[PDB]
């Protein structure tokens, strides 16, 4: 048995167990991912490796995940692009920006990505996102047109309680988010 | 309380290598917003 576990309650200006990329810092209580300006990405990883499954036993790791984000657009209809929390090599930086996320770069599969993400996406890209033009809440493998998805109403500057498990008995991944209101 | 869930199946061990890093990603392009997390906890556990 291999487990890992953290929770950050709060953010401090030096966080050190985190791994920051593109624009992403923290502050004194938030982890800022970007700020509302055109053109940037911002990651942030948890600095340790984490073993997911085993080649040796075949066996895969359960685990659940749990955030607060708030999502601040100065122009409350124009919101681009979206969150994600994501799930890839231990080398991962940063992919294709806008659409992209940050996290893939085409709308095929690609197994060199090794990267599973669950997104929150406030932009319609015509070329892979559902064609209702919903917001939504997307499960990504290895590509950014998702495998399902989930129209989902954004409310601006409003936080919202995520989680996400992982059923390694049914291979069943999960998300959650709630709002206050 | 407004609430929306979303499930399927993602056969992780095919996708994913061995070991891996966890993190969040947010962008902007044409368009834009502030992405900001204020807390996070994370658990696994591997037999
Ligand atoms: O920001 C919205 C939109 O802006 C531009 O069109 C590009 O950067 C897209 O990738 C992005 O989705
Ligand atoms: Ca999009
Ligand atoms: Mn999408």
């Amino acid at each position: 048995t291999e487990t890992t576990s953290f929770l950050i309650t709060k953010f401090s200006p030096d966080q050190q167990n985190l791994i920051f990329q593109g624009d992403g810092y923290t502050t004194k209580e938030k982890l800022t991912l970007t700020k509302a300006v055109k053109n940037t990405v911002g990651r942030a990883l948890y600095s340790s490796p984490i073993h997911i499954w085993d080649r040796e036993t075949g066996n895969v790791a359960n685990f659940v995940t749990s955030f607060t984000f708030v999502i601040n657009a100065p122009n409350s209809y124009n919101v681009a692009d979206g969150f994600t929390f994501f799930i890839a090599p231990v080398d991962t930086k940063p992919q294709t920006g806008g659409g992209y996320l940050g996290v893939f770069n085409s709308a095929e599969y690609d197994k060199t990505t090794q990267t599973v993400a669950v997104e929150f996406d406030t932009f319609y890209n015509a070329a892979w996102d559902p064609s209702n033009r919903d917001r939504h809440i997307g499960i990504d493998v290895n590509s950014i047109k998702s495998v399902n998805t989930k129209s989902w109403k954004l409310q601006n500057g409003e936080e919202a309680n995520v989680v996400i498990a992982f059923n390694a008995a049914t291979n069943v991944l999960t998300v959650s988010l709630t709002y206050p209101n | 309380v407004t609430s929306y869930t979303l499930s399927d199946v993602v056969s992780l061990k095919d996708v994913v290598p061995e070991w891996v890093r966890i993190g969040f990603s947010a962008t902007t392009g044409a368009e834009y917003a502030a992405h900001e997390v204020l807390s996070w906890s994370f658990h696994s556990e591997l037999s």
